[PDB]
Order: structure tokens, then C-alpha cells, then sequence
């Protein structure tokens, strides 16, 4: 259902369902919503702005779908940067941004994924398993971790948005991923980004 | 959870994670007792510090831009702080 959380507005990455990442919080904002959100369940709302180069991004300049996220560890280092284990557990709609002036603060709604299972959604899990050992050949920085994990991921919409992360590709593309909700259209764009030299099929 | 232990987690980034930040005229003060720029107090001003991932300052550049570039120049890999 509908509920109201502090948020963290990402400058320049996106983290999607079921990824771990450590962040540098140094916001002013930011950081009240943090000490917020540790007084309590310890779940915050990440999204992604839309311009990296803005200090302060208003409501309109962040982008719309974002993660639900947990804090599972957090150390306020000597300057005040606070560093940040984060796990995002699920995409989260933004209704809107409240009146709070503190720190952003919004409403979100749970999402609904097409999932499942005809010969597509088969075929495509194991194209993209299979391009994707391609890709990291070609992308030499893949931690050897995710090389041997990501080909084990069952789930289709678990396995798009481990593949999404770990693509070298424009925040632009990473926030397409996040707000594509069916699963069969994640898989086909995350095969397409992996595609070396375009195509002859898109012309 | 709690999956490291706070040596680990404030190692955690070594050895080529940096994060990049303002520095506030505050910071710049006490980094010199014997005097700044007053452009160093004025918004049209903002200084960039690059910072290993457990806090310790490890450059001070003109701005975001050309702090994170020099990171790269350096080989480590800069993250913002958000």
C-alpha cells in the first residue's frame, strides 16, 4: 500500500531490487533524512536525479521510480560524510514529495511486475545469461563474483536488474531499466545494450 | 545484518574508492589561520575535496568536475556523495 519515508536522492547512479552498495551521504538534506530514518525502521527511498550536475534538485528534476531501500550499516566518518551500506529491496513509485523542508520526504506505491513463463521469457533468461559472458569479456571490470553468481539467478526480473547494474551504459539507461516493469521487455533491453555493434535488426 | 565489522567497513572501498564533496568556508578556515581569499566565503566560489573511503582527505580542487577528473587521472574511482 501507500506509506510516506524520507528520501535519498541519488546524484549519479541507480540501485535496483536486491542490490548492496555502499554510498557517501554528504547532503545536508541527505543527511537529515538519514538520522531520520535510523531513529526508526531504517528504510529509506532512493531515486535517481535527473541532472548530476545540480547541488540541490528540486521534486520536478528527480525521476519518478525509485527503490525502497534498507540501511544495514552506517559509520559518520571525521568531515561528517556519512558512509552507508544500502539494499535496495523493491521498486517503489513516487506519489509525491511532501512539504518537508528538513529533508524530501514522499509517498510511494508498491509495483506490479508482468512476470512469467512462455517460451520467451525462457528463451530470453538464457540468451541473456549468454551474452552477458560475452559482454564481461569485453567489460574487464565485472567483479568475477557477479561472473559466477549471475548465471545461478532463476528469477527473470532478478536476473535483468543484476545484469542492469553491472552494464556499463548512461544513468539514463539505468533509470529506463528501473522503470520497466515487465520483465519479458527488461530482459529484451538488457540484451539489446549488451549488442557490441547495433544490430542489423534496428534499422 | 550488520554483514562487516567497522574496521572492515571503513576500510570498505580501499584501495581506489574516493568520494568527492564541498568544502564549506568553515573547512577552509581551518586550513588556513594566516588567511583566505574572500572569494573562498562567497557562494560563486565552491572547492571540491577528493576523499578516501575512510575519510581522509586526500586532495583539494577548484571544482566537482575537475576534482573527480583528476581522481581518474590518478586511477581511483570517484563516487559522489549524495
Amino acid at each position: 500500500e501507500l506509506r510516506t519515508l524520507p528520501v535519498l536522492p541519488l546524484r549519479d547512479i541507480v540501485v535496483f531490487p536486491h542490490m548492496v552498495v555502499p554510498l557517501f551521504v554528504g547532503r545536508d538534506k541527505s543527511v537529515r533524512a538519514l538520522e531520520e530514518v535510523m531513529r526508526g525502521d531504517k528504510q529509506i527511498l532512493l531515486v535517481t536525479q535527473k541532472n548530476s550536475a545540480d547541488d540541490d534538485p528540486a521534486p520536478g528534476d528527480i525521476f519518478e521510480v525509485g527503490v525502497l531501500a534498507t540501511v544495514l550499516q552506517l559509520l559518520k566518518l571525521p568531515d561528517g560524510t556519512v558512509k552507508v551500506l544500502v539494499e535496495g529491496k523493491a521498486r517503489a513509485a513516487v506519489v509525491s514529495f511532501t512539504d518537508q523542508e528538513s529533508y524530501y520526504e514522499a509517498q510511494i506505491g508498491e509495483v506490479s511486475e508482468d512476470d512469467g513463463a512462455g517460451p520467451e521469457a525462457e528463451a530470453l533468461s538464457r540468451a541473456v545469461v549468454e551474452q552477458f559472458e560475452n559482454y564481461v569479456k569485453l567489460n574487464k571490470k565485472v567483479p568475477p563474483e557477479a561472473l559466477a553468481s549471475i548465471p545461478q539467478i532463476a528469477e527473470p526480473g532478478k536476473l535483468a536488474d543484476s545484469i542492469a547494474a553491472h552494464l556499463s551504459v548512461k544513468i539514463g539507461d539505468k533509470q529506463n531499466l528501473l522503470e520497466i516493469f515487465d520483465v519479458v521487455k527488461r530482459l529484451e533491453k538488457v540484451f539489446a545494450l549488451m549488442e557490441g555493434e547495433i544490430s542489423v535488426l534496428q534499422v | 545484518s550488520r554483514p562487516l565489522t567497522s574496521e572492515a567497513f571503513a576500510a570498505l572501498g580501499a584501495p581506489a574508492l574516493v568520494y568527492v564533496r564541498p568544502i564549506k568556508a568553515a573547512e577552509i578556515l581551518a586550513d588556513a589561520p594566516e588567511g583566505v581569499e574572500d572569494l573562498d566565503l562567497s557562494p560563486d566560489q565552491t572547492l571540491y575535496a577528493v576523499c578516501r573511503a575512510d575519510g581522509e582527505r586526500l586532495a583539494v580542487l577548484i571544482d566537482r568536475d575537475t576534482a573527480i577528473a583528476a581522481a581518474l587521472a590518478h586511477e581511483l574511482a570517484p563516487v559522489s556523495v549524495h
